[PDB]
């Protein structure tokens, strides 16, 4: 329904000048339970890791996910009717 | 140990000429020096003005309503810019026939705008340029198309202002 395509956050992999580093890295586990505090400022690595995740994903839920759940259930109710014709025609 | 530029007022002027009074024969008796007042300090007006037609003049000091003929002479018209800004523009065109768009150089003509911290530049890798404003002075949507201008011909621009850091 929303007017503007999925579009996923730090799609490309690469090094950034400013670091050197790649330009998505996974927060320890700690920070992932625990989150930030005042006085704190991200690094730009688990930013760009966060956003990339939560884009990436749903653009799998809406443009994969679904399209092929359709089609699956669709080619089910055919098939069940197909053998009930079979079943019929005798 | 002294001023280069001798355009200035000169110093205790009406006192000056009075001096040349032959031996006080004059002096005391308060009609005659009334007279040679009243003259003198007619000059000291005149004198005061020679200045600022001068000084009011320059680029730095000169009002909206003469400056427009120093930006006429250059080719850059007032247009919708006001006084403030107006100065501004003038400097930085007039400074890009001097400028080759280097990371030192736009630092440069940046540090005029926004005083020393006031400013920032990142750099990337695909021709991409980033400018930060810290302590903007003026309204910049106006001076925007000259900060173009100084720039490589193929950069890529982005413009970012804030208050402070």
């Amino acid at each position: 329904k929303p007017k503007d395509p999925i579009y996923v956050w730090a799609a490309a992999d690469v090094n950034l000048p400013g670091t050197g580093r790649p330009n998505k890295s996974k927060p320890i586990d700690d920070l992932l339970a625990k989150g930030y505090d005042k006085g704190q400022k991200p690094a730009a690595e688990e930013f760009n890791y966060i956003l990339n995740m939560s884009s990436a994903w749903v653009n799998w839920i809406v443009n994969e996910k679904f399209p092929e759940l359709e089609a699956e259930i669709a080619r089910l109710l055919a098939e069940l009717e197909n053998r009930i014709n079979q079943q019929l025609a005798v | 140990l002294k001023d280069v530029n001798h355009i200035h007022p000169l110093p205790d002027f009406v006192r000056g000429g009075f001096d040349y009074v032959p031996s006080d024969i004059f002096s005391g008796k308060e009609n005659f020096e009334q007279t040679l007042r009243i003259l003198l300090e007619r000059l000291e007006f005149i004198d005061q003005k020679m200045v600022e037609l001068a000084e009011l003049r320059t680029t730095l000091n000169a009002e909206d309503a003469i400056l427009d003929e120093i930006g006429r002479q250059l080719g850059i018209y007032r247009n919708g810019l006001n006084d403030p800004e107006y100065r501004a523009v003038i400097m930085i065109l007039t400074g890009n026939n001097s400028k080759s768009g280097t990371r030192a150089d736009i630092i440069a003509t940046l540090k005029q705008l926004f005083g020393e911290d006031g400013v920032t530049t990142y750099k990337g890798y695909n021709y991409r340029l980033d400018i930060n404003i810290f302590n903007t002075c003026m309204e910049v949507t106006d001076i925007l198309p000259e900060i173009i201008d100084m720039l490589p011909l193929v950069t890529h621009l982005r413009v970012v202002e804030n208050q402070g850091y």
